[PDB]
RNA sequence: AUGCGA
C-alpha cells in the first residue's frame, strides 16, 4: 500500500501519510549514482547540457523562488554553519517549494556538497574553455530536478525487496535473527 | 436416422456439427465457426491430496458432462445388460 | 524412453457381472482408417508409429452399441514396442479385458537436454554446433563436447582436468 | 475536488507512469479506429503510431492526477512536459 | 494387510512398533539407472521425524 | 491484465438495489417474453405484494418453478474475478455478506 | 488468521474502502499503484 | 415499526401522471416530454462526432421503441447534453472532457436529453381506425403507430356479427373506420407493443 | 476479457455484514429438506442437496433458470434449522455478552450512566473526534436519578456540540471519519470496555447476583450455582445446562433493551441504515445451501467422490431428521405425558441429539471444532496454512503463459528473448483489424494456425469465435478475403473483427524466473522468434538480474493480451529500464565470464 | 443493442414529464424527422411520418 | 504429502 503521492509525500493506499518526502530528498536511487559525481559531469558537461537543455523547460518553472529561499537560508547557514540551535526561522528549501517545480529546491546536504565542490574546484573553473560555476551549478540543479522520484512510485514494495533480496545472501545476534527480532 | 442435438447445435449457421480442440479447451463448429463454450472444467492441477472419500461415483443415472457431442444412442429402458445377458 | 500403459476394462465393479466390452468393432460405421493403426482384433500392430490422436486400441460396448477406442494423448509420437494380453489371475475372463501397451519414445540429444561429467559439473546443451564450425585439431579432429573453462575457477573440479589428461593418454 | 488550472501545483513533467499509460490507452484507441491525426507513414503497429502522436502532442488526452484528498489536476498531454 | 503396509508405508499397529513415525518406511526401487537401483540398498535414513526438526545438529 | 484479464475475468450480475452479485438470476421468458435479469432479493413473492392493501403489469417475472415475482429488475453486470463469486459461497454460508457497491444505488 | 480478522471485521460491520492493492486485486480493480495512480480522460470536439 | 415496508411499496411503486383526454374530446395526453439523464458508452470511432456517437449508438435504437423506465415507446428526443467531466466553462466549450474506463478505449459519459414518450394508462378512451375484424377481436391502429385490439370477450355482446367476417355495432349498424375504446392494458413485453382495448366501458 | 465488452458499474467498495433468515427466505431459491443426494439410484433427489433448482446438472436444466450447466450461474438454497444454532464465528462474542448481563433485570451490570458514557465515547469515535473523546471524561459535578440523567443530558449535549462543530468544520462528514488512528482508538476503547463489562461480579442496575456461566467449549453453556449468602442477599435484594433457545431469548431481550449503546458498540462507523442490532446475528436459525456449481463431485480419473460439504451437510439433514423424530415424540407423546416417565431416553435424544446437531454444524464450519482427518470445512478451505485467499486469489494460474528451460545466445539483443517455434505458434494476440493492418493480418490468416506470423482464430464483432485450427487452405483463404466486411447490425457496427495472430517480432513478453526475489527478476522483452529452437533463448546480460544459470533453470514466459500491457512492458518493466536496481543503484546488467576474459585479452596493449 | 456499447447503463429523469401540446408535438415531429432524414431506423422514421400524417389530419 | 530438477 505504500506509495508516493502526487504531492511528493509518501502515503499508503489508505491515505495515511508516512513521510513528507521520500528519504527526505525525493531522489530516485536509480538516478542518484552520478547526482553526486560532479567532476565527471563536468568533463562530460556539453553532453549533459545536450541532454538536459534547460531552454526548452525554462518556460515551465521558476528559477528564482527556490534560489531566493536559498539566499535567506544561505544567510542563516553562514550564520549557523550546535545542532539543537536549529534553523527554526528557516526550514530546509525542500520544505517550502516543490523540488520538481522551482529549480534549486534541493537538500541542504546536496547543496553543501555541491558548493564545496565548486570552491575546491575553482581551479578547474580556471582551467576550462567555456564553463562556469553558475552555469555548472545550473546544470547540477537541473540534473537534481530530473532525478526526482516520480509520482506514484511503488516505493513501499521497492523498499521491501531492497531489504529482502540482499538478505538471502546472508557478541550479539546478527543476520536474519537480528532482522527478524 | 437419429437426429443431431442432445446437447448443442450452432445457432449461428445451421451447421449441426461440433469440433473438439482439446488443446484449445474449446468446443467449436466442425464445419463453420465460433465458440461453443468458453468455459472448460476439470483437468486439475498438482494438488489432489486425496482426502476425499468421494462417495458419489458415476453410475449413469446422473448423466455425464456429455463431453461427447458426438451421439446416436437410442431410447433406452434402463441398462440393457440384463436383456443383453439374457 | 519407454512408457508402459495399462488399458483396463475393469469398468464394472461388483467383482465381474456383465462385462461386455470387447476389443473389436460391430457397426462397421467406424472410420476404416482405424485399420491403419489397430489390427482387426482391436489391438495396434506391434511396431506401429503413433502420433497424438491415433487410437491405441478398439473395442465395443454393447451398452452403447458403438465401437469405441482409447486414444493416445501426448505431444510427441512413440512406437508400440510390445502389447501384452493379460488373462492372468482370472477365473474365466474370456473377454480379454486387460491389455498392456508399451510405447517407445525416442529421445535424441537436443538443445536444452542436460549432460554431465563424472565430476558434478552439469550443463545443458545450448546448441548443436555444425562440425565445420567446431574447432579442429592438428590431429584432424574436432571435439565431441566443448566445456567452458570459466566453470573450473569456482568449482575447482581439477579432477576433471586430470580425467581429461588420463583419458587422452589411455586412448593413445 | 476540481483543483482550478490556475492553481495547479504539480510536476510539469510526465512521469514514466503517465507516459506509459497514455501511450497504452491512446494506442488502443487508435487501434479501434480513433481518427489518426498524423501520417501513418507506413506503420502497422498501433503503439508506435501512438508514439508518433505523442511526439506531436496530437494525443487528445488529459491526465487526471489524483490527490489522496480527492482533489485533482486535469493536465493535457499538450502541456505536461513529455520528457 | 502386509501388502497394504508395503504399498503405502503407513505401518500402523496398536504399539507403534516403538517408531516415531507412521509413514515413509517404504520406497520405490526406481530402476531408472543401475546406480539408482544399487544405491537404494545402501541408503540409510535418520528418519522423517528428524527431517521435521528445524535445527541441523 | 495478468491476474484477471487472462485468468478468471467474468462479467457478473450485481443488484444495484441490494449490493450483491449472487441473488441475480435469469428470469424465465415466454413465447412473447424474453429472458430478463432479475435480482431475487429485490423482488417480492406474488402471493403477497401487499395484495391485502393493493399492478404495473410488466414487473412480474417468473422462475423455472413458474413463480411470479415483482421487482428484481434492477441488476447489472460488472467485471470481477470469478473466485469472488466463490467467496459468497463460503462467506455467504458463514452468514455474512458483501455489499458490492456500484453507481447511483 | 484470516477468519479471526474476518470476525473482527464483520462484528464491526466494517466497510472496505478497497484501497489496499491486495484488496483491490480481490475485486478485480485497476491497482492504485503506479500507472493506476491516476485517470485519463479525452478532449473531444463538441461540434 | 411496521410502516417502513408499506412506505416502501407505495413510495417505490408510485405513479407520476394520469394523462387526461385533451379537451375531453381528443385523446389522453399519454404523449409527454420528459427530460432524462442516461449514462451511455462512447466508442473511439465516434470520438470526432461525440453527440452523433451517442446518437447513433443509444438514441437511434430507442425511437419507435418501448422503454420500461419511461413506461412507453420513445416518441422522440430533445436537447441532448453531454455532462462535462470537469468544472468551469461558460456553460460551453469547443472541447469537452469525458472519462475513459480504466481498462479499454471505450468511453462512458453522463447525458441529459429530453424524451418524447407515449405514456398511456388504463381507462383512457381512444379512437382508432379498424385494422382487422376477427371473431375474437377488432384490430385498430392508434395514430398509425400503436397496434390495438379489442377481443370479443371484452366487447359487449350487444355488438353484432355480420359474416374473419364483419362486426356490426351495438346500435345495429356494422362498424367502420375509427373506433372509440378505453385502454384496458398495453402489451409491450414482446417484439411489438400491443394495446389492450375494451368495448364494454 | 474482451476490449469489445466494457462495463461501467465498477464496485467502489465492499460492505461486510451478517445475513438474515428473512433475507434468506426471500432470496432463497429453495429450501433443501431431503438428506438424500441422488434418486432412482441415479437421479437428483427432489428437495435434496442436488435439487435442480440449485442450478444446472447433467443435462438437467437449472430448475431455477432452466439453463444448462454451461449457462446457469446457479442459485443458493437454504435449510430451515430445527433450532437456532450458535454462530461459531461469533460464539466467543455471544459468550462475552452472556457473561456481561444481569439475569434478574436483563441489563448490563455496569452503571447505566457509565454505559451511556461509553456509548458517547464510541459515538465520538465514529466521527473520530479523539480530542473530544478524551475531553469527555472531565464532565463532572446517594446520587439522584435526576443527576445521573443530568450527566446523560450534558453528555448528549457534548455529542451535539462536538458533532455539530465537526460537521460545520468539515473535519468529518455524514459518512463518518475514518483513519488508522481512529480505528486504533476504537479497538483500545472496546477492549477496556470489555474489561469493565467483565469486571462487575454482581449487578449494578439491578444489584442482583447473576449465576456464573460455564461452557463446554463449543456447544453448551452451563449456569453455576450461587452462594446462599449471595442468593439470600439477592432475595433481600428482591452447573445447570441451558439450551441455545433460552440464550436466544435472553440475549434478544438484553440486546434490544440495550440497543441504544450497542448501536454505537457494533459499528466503527455511523450506522446510517438504522439497522437494528439483533441477537439472532450470533445464532443460526437456518442454514443456507451453496450453489450446486460449487458443490460438484470429486471425479478422479473416473471415480467420482462425494463432495465433503455434501457429507457434512447431509449429516445436518440426518441429525435434523432425528430432531424431527423427537418432535415426532412431542406430537407423538402429546397426550399429557403424565407418568410415562421413560421420556428420560427421549430426553437423552433431545440433549444428546441437540448437542450433536450443534457439533455437526460447527464441524461443517470448522473441522477443528467437531468430535480421523475429517473432511475440512469452509474455515479450512479458506485458510488452513495459506488459504483460498493466498492460493487462488493473491496468485492464480494464468493463460497465455509458458515455461521452459532457458538456453543462452549471444547473437540476440540483450533486450530480446528467443521464443522457440513450438511457442511461436501457440501464443496469440487478439488484434483488432484496421485499414493499416489489413494486409498483414490477411496474410497471417492465410498462413493459418500452423505457420509463422499467422493466426489461429478469428473473433467476429458479432461475438462469435471462428477457429482456424482445422480449416482448409481454401476456407482460410476465403475468410482472409472476408476479414474486412462492413457492419451488419447496429448492435455491432462500432466494432471491427479480431484476429488471434501468432506472437511475432513486434510483441513484448514478460519473462519471470522462479523466486522473484525482486522486481528486477521479471522484465519485458521484445520477442524474437528463433527457428529450430525448443527452449526459451536468453542473452547472458540478464542472468545476473534473474540470478539464472543454464544448469537447468526454468523460466515462465508471460504473454500479455492487451495494448496497455504491451505499453507498460515496453516502457516500465522493460529490461533497459532495469539496468539499475533500487537497492543500491549498482548496475545489475553486464557481460559475464567469457566476455570478461575476452575483454582482458582483446584490450591488452599487446593485441594488434 | 444488448450491451454497454449499445444500451445505456442507467437512465434517470430529473423532473416530471411535460405535456407537449399538439402544436409542440407536431413541431417536434417535423423538426426531428426533418433533421433525421438528412440503417433500419429510417424505416421507423417512416412510421413517425405516418404519425405526423395522423397528427397532421389524414392517413 | 514422499522423492527429486532449478
Ligand atoms: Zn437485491
Ligand atoms: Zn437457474
Ligand atoms: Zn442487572
Amino acid at each position: 500500500g505504500v506509495h508516493v503521492s502526487y504531492d511528493n509525500s509518501i502515503r499508503d493506499a489508505d491515505g495515511t501519510l508516512v513521510q513528507f518526502m521520500y528519504g527526505g530528498d525525493a531522489i530516485d536511487i536509480t538516478k542518484e549514482s552520478h547526482m553526486t559525481q560532479f567532476e565527471f559531469c563536468l568533463d562530460n558537461y556539453y553532453a549533459l547540457l545536450k541532454k538536459y537543455n534547460p531552454s526548452a523547460l525554462i518556460e515551465h518553472l521558476d528559477v528564482e523562488s527556490a534560489l531566493k529561499y536559498s539566499k535567506k537560508t544561505l544567510k542563516y547557514r553562514k550564520k549557523h554553519s550546535p545542532h539543537y540551535k536549529q534553523s527554526v526561522k528557516y526550514d530546509p528549501v525542500l520544505a517550502k517549494y516543490n523540488p520538481a517545480k522551482y529549480l534549486g529546491s534541493v537538500s541542504e546536504n546536496f547543496q553543501d556538497k555541491l558548493e564545496s565542490f565548486l570552491d575546491k574546484n575553482s581551479k578547474l573553473f580556471k582551467s576550462s574553455d567555456g564553463v562556469n560555476e553558475k552555469k555548472f551549478r545550473a546544470l547540477m540543479q537541473l540534473k537534481y530536478m530530473r532525478s526526482l522520484i516520480n509520482p506514484g512510485e511503488a516505493v513501499g514494495i521497492i523498499a521491501s525487496q531492497s531489504v529482502g533480496e540482499p538478505s538471502t545472501q546472508m557478541n550479539v545476534t546478527l543476520g536474519i535473527p537480528r532482522l527478524r527480532e | 436416422m437419429s437426429t443431431f442435438i442432445r446437447g448443442p447445435i450452432c445457432g449461428t449457421d445451421n451447421c449441426p456439427s461440433r469440433l473438439w480442440r482439446i488443446i484449445d479447451g474449446r468446443r467449436t463448429c466442425q464445419y463453420g465457426h465460433v465458440m461453443e463454450g468458453d468455459v472448460e472444467f476439470n483437468d486439475d492441477e498438482d494438488d489432489l491430496n486425496g482426502l476425499g472419500a468421494g462417495v458419489i461415483t458415476r453410475r449413469l443415472n446422473l448423466t455425464t458432462n456429455a463431453t461427447g457431442s458426438f451421439q446416436s444412442s437410442q431410447l433406452t429402458n434402463s441398462q440393457l445388460l440384463q436383456q443383453q445377458q439374457r | 524412453m519407454y512408457k508402459t500403459e495399462k488399458v483396463d476394462l475393469a469398468l464394472n465393479r461388483n467383482r465381474g457381472d456383465p462385462i461386455t466390452q470387447h476389443f473389436g468393432f460391430g457397426n462397421d460405421e467406424w472410420p476404416k482408417e482405424w485399420l491403419e493403426k489397430l489390427d482387426e482384433d482391436g489391438l495396434p500392430y506391434i511396431g506401429t508409429y503413433v502420433e497424438e490422436g491415433d487410437p491405441i486400441c478398439a473395442y465395443f460396448d454393447d451398452t452403447l452399441n458403438k465401437t469405441k477406442i482409447k486414444t493416445y494423448h501426448s505431444s510427441e509420437p512413440a512406437y508400440i514396442e510390445e502389447v501384452n494380453l493379460i488373462g492372468d489371475e482370472s477365473n474365466k475372463f474370456q473377454e480379454l479385458q486387460t491389455v498392456s501397451i508399451k510405447y517407445r519414445i525416442r529421445r535424441t540429444p537436443q538443445i536444452g537436454d542436460k549432460f554431465s561429467s563424472r565430476h558434478g559439473q552439469k550443463g545443458v546443451c545450448s546448441r548443436k554446433w555444425p562440425t565445420i564450425d567446431m574447432p579442429f585439431s592438428e590431429t584432424g579432429i574436432q571435439p565431441d563436447i566443448i566445456i567452458n573453462p570459466h566453470a573450473f575457477p569456482s568449482r575447482m573440479t581439477i579432477g576433471m582436468f586430470v580425467e581429461s589428461l588420463a583419458g587422452k593418454a589411455g586412448a593413445l | 475536488k476540481a483543483i482550478p488550472k490556475d492553481q495547479r501545483a504539480t510536476t510539469p513533467y510526465m512521469t514514466k507512469y503517465e507516459r506509459a499509460r497514455i501511450l497504452g490507452t491512446r494506442a488502443l484507441q487508435i487501434s479501434m479506429n480513433a481518427p489518426v491525426f498524423v501520417d501513418l507513414e507506413g506503420e502497422t503497429d498501433p503503439l508506435r503510431i501512438a508514439m508518433k502522436e505523442l511526439a506531436e502532442k496530437k494525443i487528445p488526452l488529459v491526465i487526471r492526477r489524483y490527490l489522496p484528498d480527492g482533489s485533482f489536476e486535469d493536465w493535457s498531454v499538450e502541456e505536461l512536459i513529455v520528457d | 494387510k502386509m501388502q497394504y503396509f508395503l504399498s503405502t508405508g503407513n505401518l500402523v499397529s496398536q504399539s507403534g512398533l516403538d517408531l516415531q513415525q507412521v509413514s515413509g518406511y517404504t520406497v520405490v526401487a526406481e530402476k531408472i539407472n543401475f546406480y539408482r537401483f544399487i544405491s537404494h540398498f545402501r541408503m540409510v535414513h535418520r528418519g522423517s521425524f528428524f527431517a521435521q526438526l528445524k535445527t541441523t545438529t | 491484465d495478468r491476474l484477471l484479464n487472462s485468468s478468471d475475468y467474468t462479467q457478473a450480475s450485481v443488484c444495484r438495489e441490494c449490493g450483491s452479485i449472487l441473488t441475480t438470476q435469469q428470469s424465465v421468458p415466454r413465447i412473447g417474453s424474453i429472458s430478463t435479469v432479475c435480482c431475487r432479493r429485490c423482488s417480492m413473492r406474488f402471493e403477497d405484494a401487499k395484495k391485502l392493501l393493493t399492478e404495473d403489469g410488466e414487473k412480474i417475472f417468473i422462475d423455472d418453478s413458474q413463480i411470479w415475482e415483482d421487482g428484481q429488475g434492477n441488476k447489472f453486470v460488472g467485471g470481477n474475478e470469478t473466485t469472488t463469486v466463490a467467496i459468497p459461497f463460503v462467506l455467504k454460508y458463514l452468514d455474512s455478506e458483501l455489499s458490492a457497491m456500484g453507481i447511483r444505488l | 488468521t484470516t477468519c479471526q480478522f474476518l470476525t473482527k471485521a464483520v462484528l464491526d460491520n466494517e466497510r472496505e474502502q478497497l484501497d489496499s492493492p491486495s484488496a483491490r486485486i480481490v475485486v478485480g480493480k485497476l491497482n492504485n499503484v503506479g500507472t493506476g495512480s491516476f485517470d485519463v480522460l479525452a478532449k473531444v470536439p463538441n461540434a | 415499526n411496521e410502516n417502513r415496508e408499506t412506505a416502501r411499496f407505495i413510495k417505490k411503486h408510485k405513479k407520476q401522471v394520469t394523462n387526461p383526454i385533451d379537451e375531453k374530446n381528443g385523446t389522453s395526453n399519454c404523449i409527454v416530454r420528459v427530460p432524462i439523464a442516461l449514462y451511455v458508452s462512447l466508442a473511439p470511432m465516434y470520438l470526432e462526432n461525440p453527440l452523433q456517437g451517442v446518437m447513433k449508438q443509444h438514441l437511434n435504437p430507442l425511437v419507435m421503441k418501448y422503454n420500461n423506465k419511461v413506461g412507453g415507446v420513445v416518441l422522440g428526443y430533445e436537447g441532448l447534453k453531454i455532462l462535462d467531466a470537469d468544472p468551469l466553462s461558460k456553460e460551453d466549450t469547443s472541447e469537452k472532457l469525458i472519462k475513459i474506463t480504466p481498462d479499454t478505449p471505450f468511453g462512458f459519459t453522463w447525458c441529459h436529453v429530453n424524451l418524447y414518450v407515449w405514456q398511456p394508462q388504463v381507462g383512457d378512451v381512444l379512437e382508432g381506425y379498424i385494422f382487422i375484424q376477427s371473431a375474437s377481436h377488432i384490430g385498430l391502429l392508434i395514430h398509425d403507430a400503436f397496434n390495438a385490439s379489442i377481443k370479443k370477450n371484452n366487447i359487449p355482446v350487444d355488438w353484432t356479427f355480420v359474416h374473419l367476417g364483419h362486426w356490426v355495432d351495438s346500435n345495429g349498424e356494422p362498424i367502420d373506420g375509427k373506433l372509440r375504446f378505453t385502454v384496458r392494458n398495453v402489451h409491450t413485453t414482446g417484439r411489438v407493443v400491443s394495446v389492450d382495448g375494451t368495448l364494454i366501458s | 476479457m474482451d476490449i469489445s465488452k466494457p462495463v461501467g458499474s465498477e464496485i467502489t467498495s465492499v460492505d461486510f455484514g451478517i445475513l438474515t433468515a428473512k433475507e434468506i427466505r426471500n432470496l432463497s431459491a429453495k429450501q433443501i429438506t431431503n438428506p438424500t443426494v441422488l434418486d432412482n439410484l441415479g437421479h437428483p433427489v427432489s428437495g435434496g442437496l442436488y435439487d435442480l433448482a440449485l442450478g444446472a446438472f447433467l443435462r438437467n436444466l437449472c430448475s431455477t433458470c432452466g439453463l444448462d450447466e454451461k449457462f446457469c450461474p446457479g442459485h443458493q438454497g437454504h435449510i430451515e434449522l430445527p433450532v437456532p444454532c450458535y454462530n461459531p464465528l461469533f460464539f466467543n462474542q455471544l459468550y462475552i455478552y452472556l457473561r456481561a448481563s444481569c439475569l434478574f433485570c436483563h441489563h448490563f451490570r455496569l452503571k447505566s450512566v457509565e454505559v451511556h458514557r461509553y456509548a458517547c465515547k464510541l459515538r465520538l469515535l465514529q466521527y473520530g473526534l479523539i480530542d473530544e473523546s478524551y475531553k469527555l471524561d472531565e464532565i463532572t459535578l446517594d446520587i439522584s436519578s435526576t443527576l445521573l440523567n443530568e450527566l446523560k443530558s450534558k453528555r448528549s449535549e457534548y455529542v451535539d456540540m462536538a458533532i455539530a462543530k465537526a460537521l460545520s468544520d468539515g473535519r468529518t462528514t455524514e459518512r463518518g471519519s475514518f483513519t488508522a488512528t481512529v480505528n486504533d482508538e476504537r479497538k483500545k476503547l472496546v477492549h477496556e470496555f470489555h474489561k469493565k463489562l467483565l469486571s462487575r461480579g454482581k449487578c449494578d442496575n439491578c444489584g442482583m447476583f447473576s449465576p456464573k456461566f460455564r461452557k463446554d467449549g463449543f456447544t453448551k453453556i452451563f449456569e453455576t450455582a450461587l452462594n446462599e449468602k449471595q442468593i439470600t442477599n439477592n432475595r433481600v435484594k428482591g452447573s445447570t445446562y441451558i439450551l441455545s433457545t433460552e440464550v436466544k431469548n435472553i440475549l434478544d431481550t438484553v440486546f434490544r433493551k440495550e440497543q441504544c449503546v450497542l448501536q454505537y458498540v457494533f459499528h466503527s462507523r455511523p450506522n446510517l441504515s438504522r439497522k437494528l442490532v439483533k441477537a439472532d446475528s450470533f445464532f443460526m436459525d437456518v442454514l443456507v445451501v451453496p450453489p450446486t456449481r460449487f458443490r460438484l463431485p470429486s471425479k478422479l480419473g473416473e471415480e467420482v467422490h462425494e463432495n465433503s460439504q455434501n457429507q457434512l451437510l447431509s449429516k445436518v439433514l440426518t441429525t435434523s431428521l432425528l430432531i424431527r423424530d423427537l418432535n415426532d415424540d412431542l406430537s407423538k407423546l402429546q397426550k399429557d405425558k403424565v407418568s410415562l416417565e421413560d421420556r428420560r431416553v427421549i430426553f437423552s435424544r433431545l440433549m444428546n441429539a441437540f448437542v450433536t446437531i450443534q457439533n455437526d454444524v460447527n464441524a461443517f464450519i470448522d473441522s477443528t471444532k467437531a468430535q480421523k482427518v475429517p473432511i475440512p470445512g469452509v474455515k479450512q478451505a479458506l485458510e488452513k496454512k495459506e488459504g483460498l485467499f493466498r492460493k487462488h486469489m493473491m496468485g492464480k494460474r494464468v493463460n497465455y503463459a509458458a515455461r521452459s528451460v532457458i538456453s543462452p545466445d549471444p547473437n540476440i539483443e540483450t533486450n530480446e528473448i528467443g521464443v522457440p517455434p513450438v511457442f511461436a505458434v501457440k501464443l496469440t494476440y487478439p488484434e483488432p483489424v484496421t485499414a493499416y493492418n489489413i494486409a498483414e493480418l490477411r496474410q497471417a490468416v492465410i498462413n493459418g494456425p500452423d505457420k509463422w506470423p499467422g493466426a489461429t482464430q478469428i473473433q467476429n464483432e458479432d461475438g462469435s469465435l471462428v477457429s482456424l485450427i482445422g480449416m482448409s487452405v481454401e476456407q482460410r483463404k476465403a475468410l482472409a478475403n472476408q476479414l474486412l466486411t462492413p457492419s451488419s447490425n447496429v448492435s455491432t457496427h462500432t466494432l471491427n473483427k479480431k484476429v488471434y495472430r501468432h506472437i511475432k517480432n513486434r510483441d513484448v513478453v514478460l519473462m519471470n524466473r522462479q523466486p522473484t526475489l525482486h522486481k528486477a527478476s521479471m522484465m519485458g522483452h521484445k520477442v524474437r522468434v528463433l527457428p529450430n529452437e525448443k527452449t526459451l533463448r536468453l542473452h547472458y546480460a540478464n542472468t545476473g538480474a534473474y540470478n539464472a544459470d543454464f544448469d537447468g533453470d526454468e523460466m515462465n514466459m508471460h504473454f500479455p493480451q492487451n495494448e496497455n500491457a504491451r505499453a507498460e512492458a515496453l516502457n516500465l518493466a522493460n529490461t533497459d529500464s532495469q539496468y539499475l536496481t533500487p537497492t543500491s543503484g549498482s548496475p545489475v546488467r553486464g557481460l559475464i565470464q567469457d566476455h570478461i576474459s575476452a575483454g582482458v585479452w582483446l584490450t591488452s596493449k599487446d593485441s594488434f | 443493442t444488448a450491451t454497454t456499447l449499445n444500451t445505456p447503463v442507467v437512465i434517470h429523469a430529473t423532473q416530471l414529464p411535460q405535456h407537449v401540446s399538439t402544436d409542440e408535438v407536431l413541431q417536434f415531429l417535423e423538426s426531428f424527422i426533418d433533421e433525421k432524414e438528412n440503417t433500419n431506423l429510417s424505416s421507423s422514421i417512416s412510421q413517425l411520418k405516418r404519425i405526423q400524417r395522423d397528427f397532421k389530419g389524414l392517413p
